[PDB]
Order: C-alpha cells, then structure tokens, then sequence
RNA sequence: CCCAUAGUAGGCCUAAAAGCAGCCACCAAUUAAGAAAGCGUUCAAGCUCAACACAUCCCAAACAUAUAA
C-alpha cells in the first residue's frame, strides 16, 4: 500500500514553505515572492461555485461548454432506465 | 472502415490515391482515402502501404492499387461513389486472396 | 497496450498492486522496480508519481514518468496530512492563490499539459477545481493566526472523526 | 476584393499585375535617375 | 444515369463511371404546386397495380424499388407504389424487370399459377384449413389496404377480403 | 408547405465564426489537411512535435467555415474543405518544419496551404519550403 | 432544482383494512381529475375496484423504480373501505377519468412513463400514465373531435330527444354519459 | 452513422470501488468528449452510448374495378 511521509505543521512555515511544492530530496520548499510579482489574473481566478448559464455570457465558449454538459446530463437522466 | 477492417489488407502490397483537392469531383476519392487510410484497416498489415499523393495539374482523381499475384486495379473517383469503389475493391482483393491461398 | 498506474517514487514493489498487472503482460517485474527506483532516486521516496508503461507486443517495456499528482501538492501546501471526509461542509486546508499558482507552474511541465497546450491561466483554473474536491479553501490573504486556529480545530475535529471511524472499525471486527 | 486563383503547377508562373507594371516603368527611367534612386533604397535596408 | 464499367486489359483493370442523359420530365406539369410527382400530375388515388406505365418509372431495371429521396415521392405514395409494384410483379405484368439470367442457370418450366392482386408472397401464406364460424370467419385478403382510398367508379367499395 | 421562419443562429455558431476572424489575424499561415484516420497516440505525438516546432493542430466544423469562406476574401479556399478537415496554424512560417513531419506520414495528405494571404497548392508549398 | 422533495418521498404503506354498490365504478369521476403538486400521474380509463393486494404491488414497484431525491409520489386513492363478502376483503372503487397515482419532481415524462406505465398495466382496469401536457392534449384533442365532427347525428342528441324511442333500449344514466361510458368500461373514441 | 484524448485511479471510504459496492462531489484541458446512461470487472481492464468531426369431417358457392337504386 502507498505510504506518505507525515507533514510538519507550523503555520508560518506552511505558508512560506509548502512541502508539496518541493518534490526532490535535494531541493527545498519554494518560498513565496511578493504579491506584486505574481500575475494579476491569479488573483482574479474564480473561487466560487460553478456559474450558472445566466451568469455566464451567452456568446462565450465556457457558456456553451456548460450548456453542452447540462444537455448531456439531461440525456443521462433519461437513459437511466436502460 | 469497420467493414474493411474485418477483411484486412493481407494480399495487397501498396495503394495509390492521386487526387487534386481543388477539383470538385474529388469528394468520393477523399472519402475512399479515409477508409483505406484507417488505422484499423491499415494496422492489419503494417508491411502493406499506401500512396496518397497530391497535385494541382487538374487531372481527374484516380486510385491505383498494387498487389502481388493479383493484377493492379485502377479506379477513377470522378464518376465513382466511395461505397462502390470500396465494395468493388474489397471484392477484387477477396478473389486475389483466394487465388493466393 | 499501455499501462498507467501511479507509483510512489522509489517504492515500487514486485508484489501487488502493480505486481499482478505486470504478470499478465509477461514483462519482467524486478527490472521495473530496478530501473524505476534508480530513475526516481532524486525524488523523495514516497511521492505519488503517475507512471505510464509503453508495452509492445514483444513485451519490451519503456517506462514513462510524470509530475506528481495535484493532491500531493495541495495537501502538503496547506500542511494537511489527509483531505476532508466531506466537501463543501468542512474546509480541509487553507492555501493562498500563490500556492495554487506555484503548483500550476511546476505542474505545467508534465506530458499532459504539453498535449493540452493551454496557457498559464488555464493551468491554475484546473487546480482550483481539485482543491475544492479536497475541501481545501483558497483565500486571497490567509494569515498565520487564522491558519493556526483553523488547522488546530480541524486536527482535533479530524481526531474526533478518527475516533468515530475507530469505533466503526470495532463494529466491523465484530461483524 | 477577392484573392486570385492558385495557378496550376504545370502552368507557367503567374505574376501580380502590379509587379508587371513596375517592370515597364524601370526601363523607361534613365540610369542616372535609377542610380539616385538606388542610393536611397540601400539606406532603408540598413 | 451513371453506369460503372470495368475493363481488364494489359494485365490491368480500370473501373470508371459513365454519365449518360436520362429521361427528362414531361414539360408543364398540370399542377406545378404538387410536392411530389403523383400530385403534380393529378394522379393521386387514380392508379392501380396494373398501371405498369406509371409504376415502371419508379423501379430499377431489375424490379427493385427506387429510394424515396431519388424519386421525390411522398411517403404515402411511395408505399402505395411499392405495394403496386409487388402485386404487378406477382401478376407477371413486368416480365422484363427481373434479374438477368447468367450462363450458369438453366431454363426451366414450373407450375405457372396465374394470380393478380396478391397482397402476400405466395410462399409465406399458409392454407386456411379451418374457416371458422360465420361470426368469426377467416377471410382471404385480395388487393391491398393502401389502395382503399382509390377513386371508385361503382356504388360498392372494393372488397379487400374474400 | 408554409415557409418556416429563419432559424436563429446558435451562440456556438457565432463563437466559431468569431474564432475564424482571429485565426488569420493571429497566425499568418494556415494549412489544410484531410486524413484524420491517424491513431490517437500518433496524433498526440504529432501535436507534441508541432508544439516543439511552435505549431498548433486544431479541428473546426466546415459547417461554419464554409459560409465564412464564401464571404471572406479567400473564396477559392472553400473547395479544399470536404468531409474531415484539420487546420495547422503558426504565426511564424515554420514551413520546412511542418513539411518534414508530414512526409513521415504518407497516408496524411496536405491538400493546400494558405500562407502569406495566398492560396498555394501542396506542390507550390514545397517550393516555398526551400 | 426549484422543486422540493418531501421528507418522505417514497409511497407510504396502505392499511389492509379500515381502522373504523356497482354504481361506484360506473360513469365519469367527479374527484381527483386535476393534478395537485405533481406533473405526472396514472390516469384511470376504466372503472374497477382496488383491493389491498394491488396497493402493495403498486407501492413496491413505484418505490424501487423511483429515485427518492429526484422525484416524489403521493397517493390519491383512499384506503379500502368497501366491504366485499364472499368480510372477505376490502376494495377501493375507482371511476373512469380519475388519477390513481401522481408523480411529481425533478424528472421528465419519458423518464416517469416507464415505471408508471408498467404499474398501470397491472391495475385491474385500463390505465395510462399521463402528464400535464399530455392530459391537456388528451382533453383538448377530445374537444376538437366533437366540434369538427361531420356526423350530423350524435348519441346525446338522439338520447335527449328520445328519437326513435331509443330510451327504451338505453339506461337513464346514458343521458348524462352520452354514450361515452358503457357500464364500467369507458370508450374514449366515442364523441 | 461515427468515434470517445484526459487531469486522475476526484476526495473519502472501500482488503479491493480506477466513470461505475457505497459516500461525498459532479470540478475541469482540449473544437469537442457524462466524475458516466448503460453493459461489464476480485478491483482493473474491455464493450456501447451521450460528445467532436462527418376431442366423427373445413364448411354455401364465389367476387376487389360499369354511374343505388
Ligand atoms: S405530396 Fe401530393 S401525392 Fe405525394
């Protein structure tokens, strides 16, 4: 079975030094650079629940991808019988 | 692709599918190319190959097939449907396969 | 065919689960663990690494290594050792957006993204969806103080849930 | 307003109308005039 | 009309199609509004199984039916003509629209039972050994129900069961 | 039959048309190929090599492209598209890099390439590579 | 998502006997003809008594086939009250045009029709699964047939005027039924 | 008809649950492809679909086509 090493839990260290970010034994956790250096879009990423069709712009690729997923779901529900 | 894939290009040696894409009457030949170029149809005989060349001289699309014991078969796509070429082609190779073994 | 089974770095085992899989193919088993353990030597022993095996009909095998799963990155990035039992109702961990971006950076170097050939923005957009599955909430400006109280309560709550699980284990032994 | 048809590979090369018109004008111009023109063109390249 | 050919010469076979002129539709249909050929010519409900001149136009040289898309017939008329062609064949009205006989087959003479308005293929039908009582009598179908709407020039409607 | 009112264009249809209005703008050269029969694993490596050569392989329905070509200046592009089609785009003209990879797959034919805002046949495209 | 499932989605159990009349199954139903908080239902097209045995069959089938979260079912039939002496057993009379069972929730008629229609064929009387749109089309279609009927002679006109002394061979109830209902059996095609 | 790449084998549990004993989720890459609608697995895999592109012995005889009386 798969075994994972225990993660040391210090609040300051975890934020500054993520163990997961570093995968090699020789390397060390990657520190976080100032916020300004990081891309602005990172801060604009959506953290909320999946947007409904009304929220999404109608003429947008995501809107019709969401519409397509919903339509396939509708077929799934009908196909449940067989 | 499915139909031919069941048969397999065993007794064939090479194919030729010359067509001028600009010409309107090349639709049938290109559809024929898809079937023969199908991985399922081709994989059957890695040794066997296919030529699908492309030109812009205005020549009518032509399909020429190379075999071993069987004589070469040439089909002109301009006045042939893709299904008729495939079914007639499959019949020819089947007879050649019987002759070989 | 092709076999893609996640294997911990340097912990490849001839026995199950990957063991019997190789036996059916007929490819050498010991050779895999030998080459794999020697190829992931630098990587920490125990890192979830998706591995793809290119098996020819001749049974010749060419191993393929990828970047670790997103779960491992996010988990440690918060300090959490085990994800949440329930999603949306409890928060497993607290990671900044930076942490999601840092994982996206090193995670975009894998084979999957090369094929997916998407931009940097999409990379993060796909890791925020995994963190939610784990329960890990992302906050623009998390603070050490907030992190300390949140993690401490979760750890104690996880111990309480572990105690409930332990009680169920006793019932399972009874039945 | 519409792109011209691709020439056949066998067919001789076809040249845009503008290119053909320019060739005729160069011959009429004197070498001394051409020499003055040539000097300005070289500077633009570098 | 496209006739595929094949010529084996010089140890090679060439397959090519030949486009030939076809029979043009008669000019000025009486009712140009009609969607399909039958209504366009005021022929709806006005043709029977023995109108070979009308039915022959919608069948292949070997007696097979032509697709609806190619002919343009509406689904209702397509099924009517399809049944009429079946009865026309079974009655011997179309003796030149049969598959060509190759060299292998031998000319043979077998019982030629004259029949007409045959709804079912002779082989499939089974004898009516028990007719049954008068209130529940097993009848013998004659003609087709699809032609029940045909123009009737008599005070008695067609009997479809005998 | 009563003529039906014209069907409204789906938003996806507009999105596909909007994408086309950027392909030519973004990538100077767009190439058309027809053989999609190639296996997925070979296809994946083909795109991966294209990325190594800064080229992108994408497939779009001709249902929307065909009307656009009739309206766009490249009307002569329309005949090439038939059945299954795919597009290769690269802002920088990596013509030689593309051609040498296509040569490795005989059953995959390059119908034509629209480069430098000019419809060029495959035979002429080779000369351009040199 | 707007629809809300009650705390008890699956159909509740029906008592075999009450805790404590051939006309009952004859004619059009005057109650339970309209959907209540449910789009789909099983429409009774005939008149027959329902003993507990049927209730257990319908409840078992509907419950297992239906998904609790997706949809809910509400009983429209009361408990068996009529005494049948061979009391040997208790039954529930259902008149024609009555909705025996109703199905409402996050589902479509095609999804619902499958199990509802299957249960319907078991009922001792003719029944067909119906939906709001379907049932309204059924009633709207019936009204269209009456208005556009080309026959100048109708059962109601002949029966009400007693033309040909027809009332000698007809029941008094036929004046209200108008020939659509013959005993327990109901004839939909009749105008 | 066509064809179904993949994060990843989602988390949690499950000896085992890899779309698919269950639970919780049902987010996402691609122009597109349901954490999955079936079938199928010890679990996998495999196979389709939704997507992309394209009880002596039957019982009148008969009859379809001449203006309902
Ligand atoms: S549509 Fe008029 S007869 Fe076919």
């Amino acid at each position: 079975a798969l075994k994972d090493p225990d993660v040391c839990t210090d609040p300051v260290q975890l934020t500054t030094y993520a163990m997961g970010v570093n995968i090699y034994k020789e390397g060390q956790d990657v520190p976080l650079k100032p916020d300004a250096e990081y891309p602005e879009w990172l801060f604009e990423m959506n953290l909320g629940p999946p947007k409904t069709l009304e929220e999404l712009d109608p003429e947008s690729r995501e809107y019709w991808r969401r519409l397509r997923k919903q339509n396939i779901w509708r077929h799934n529900r009908l196909s449940k019988n067989k | 692709a499915a139909a031919l894939a069941r048969l397999g290009l065993r007794p064939v040696k090479q194919v030729r599918v010359q067509f001028c894409p600009f010409e309107k009457n090349v639709e049938s030949t290109r559809t024929f190319l898809q079937t023969v170029s199908s991985e399922k149809v081709r994989s059957t005989n890695l040794n066997c190959s296919v030529i699908a060349d492309v030109r812009h001289d205005g020549s009518e699309p032509c399909v020429d097939v190379l075999f071993g014991d069987g004589h070469r078969l040439i089909m002109r796509g301009a006045h042939l449907t893709a299904l008729e070429m495939l079914t007639a082609f499959a019949s020819h190779i089947r007879a050649r396969d019987a002759a070989g073994s | 065919g092709v076999i893609r089974a996640i294997v911990r770095a340097g912990l490849a085992m001839p026995g199950p689960p990957l063991g019997p899989v190789l036996g059916q193919r007929g490819v050498s088993i010991n050779q895999f663990c030998k080459e794999f353990n020697e190829r992931t030597k630098d990587i920490k022993e125990g890192i979830p690494l998706p591995t793809k095996i290119l098996v020819k009909p001749d049974r010749t095998f060419e191993i393929k290594i990828g970047q670790p799963t997103v779960s491992y990155f996010l988990k440690a990035a918060a300090g959490i050792e085990k994800g949440a039992r329930q999603t949306g109702k409890e928060v497993a961990g607290l990671v900044t957006l930076k942490h999601v971006y840092e994982i996206a950076r090193i995670k975009a170097q894998d084979e999957a993204f090369a094929l997916q050939d998407v931009p940097l923005s999409s990379v993060v957009r796909s890791i925020i969806g995994s963190a939610r599955s784990l329960g890990i909430r992302v906050v623009k400006d998390l603070s050490s103080e907030e992190l300390a109280a949140f993690q401490k309560e979760r750890a104690i709550f996880l111990a309480a849930q572990k105690e409930a699980d332990l009680a169920a284990q006793e019932e399972a032994a009874k039945k | 307003e519409a792109l011209a048809g691709a020439p056949l590979d066998n067919a001789p090369k076809e040249y845009p109308p503008k290119i053909q018109q320019l060739v005729q004008d160069i011959a009429s111009l004197t070498l001394l005039e051409i020499s003055d023109l040539n000097e300005l063109l070289k500077k633009t390249l570098k | 009309f496209r006739e595929v050919v094949e010529t084996q010469e010089g140890k090679t076979t060439i397959i090519e199609g030949r486009i030939t002129a076809t029979p043009k539709e008669s000019p000025n249909p009486p009712n140009p509004s009609g969607q399909c050929p039958i209504c366009r010519w005021n022929l709806k409900h006005k043709y029977n199984y023995d109108d070979v001149l009308l039915l022959s136009q919608f069948i292949r040289p070997h007696g097979g039916m032509l697709p609806r898309k190619i002919t343009g017939l509406c689904q209702e008329e397509h099924r009517k003509i399809e049944e009429c062609v079946k009865m026309a064949h079974r009655a011997g009205l179309l003796p030149n629209h049969r598959p060509r006989l190759p060299e292998g087959v031998v000319p043979k003479s077998k019982p030629q039972l004259n029949r007409y308005l045959t709804r079912w293929a002779p082989g499939s039908v089974k004898p009516i050994y028990k007719k049954g009582p008068r209130w529940n009598r097993v009848r013998m179908p004659v003609g087709s129900p699809l032609l029940r709407d045909n123009v009737c020039y008599s005070r008695t409607p067609w009997k479809l069961y005998h | 039959s009563p003529p039906s009112p014209p069907q409204e264009e789906i938003g996806l249809i507009r999105l596909l048309r909007r994408e086309i209005a950027a392909v030519f703008q973004d990538n100077r050269m767009i190439a058309v190929c027809q053989n999609v029969a190639l296996s997925a694993e070979d296809k994946l490596l083909m795109r991966h090599q294209l990325r190594k050569h800064k080229i992108l392989m994408k497939v779009f329905p001709n249902q929307v492209l065909k009307p656009f070509l009739e309206d766009s200046k490249y009307q002569n592009l329309l005949p090439l598209f038939v059945g299954h089609n795919m597009l290769l785009v690269s802002e920088e003209p990596k013509v030689k890099e593309m051609v040498r990879i296509l040569r490795t797959v005989p059953f995959l034919p390059l119908l034509g390439g629209c480069i430098d805002d000019t419809i060029l046949s495959r035979q002429g495209f080779i000369n351009y590579s040199k | 998502e707007d629809v809300s499932i009650p705390e008890k989605p699956k159909l509740r159990f029906i008592e075999r006997a009450p805790l404590v009349n051939l006309s009952d199954i004859r004619g059009p139903s005057t109650e339970a003809t309209e959907f209540t908080e449910g789009n789909f239902a099983i429409l009774a097209l005939g008149g027959g008594y329902l003993h507990w045995g049927h209730f257990e069959m319908m409840r078992l089938t509907i419950n297992r086939s239906m998904d609790p979260k997706n949809m809910f079912a509400i009983w429209r039939v009361p408990a068996p009250f009529k005494p049948i002496t061979r009391i040997d057993h208790y039954v529930t009379p259902v008149k024609a045009g009555r909705l025996v069972v109703e199905m409402g929730g996050r589902c479509e008629f095609e999804e619902v029709q499958g199990f509802l229609d299957q249960v319907a064929h078991k009922l001792p009387f003719a029944a067909k699964a119906v939906s709001r749109g379907t049932l309204e089309k059924m009633r709207k279609d019936q009204e269209e047939r009456e208005r556009n009927n080309q026959n100048p002679w109708t059962f109601e006109r002949i029966a009400t005027a007693n033309m040909l002394g027809i009332r000698k061979v007809l029941s008094p109830y036929d004046l209200t039924h108008k020939g659509k209902y013959w005993g327990k059996f109901y004839m939909p095609k009749r105008v």
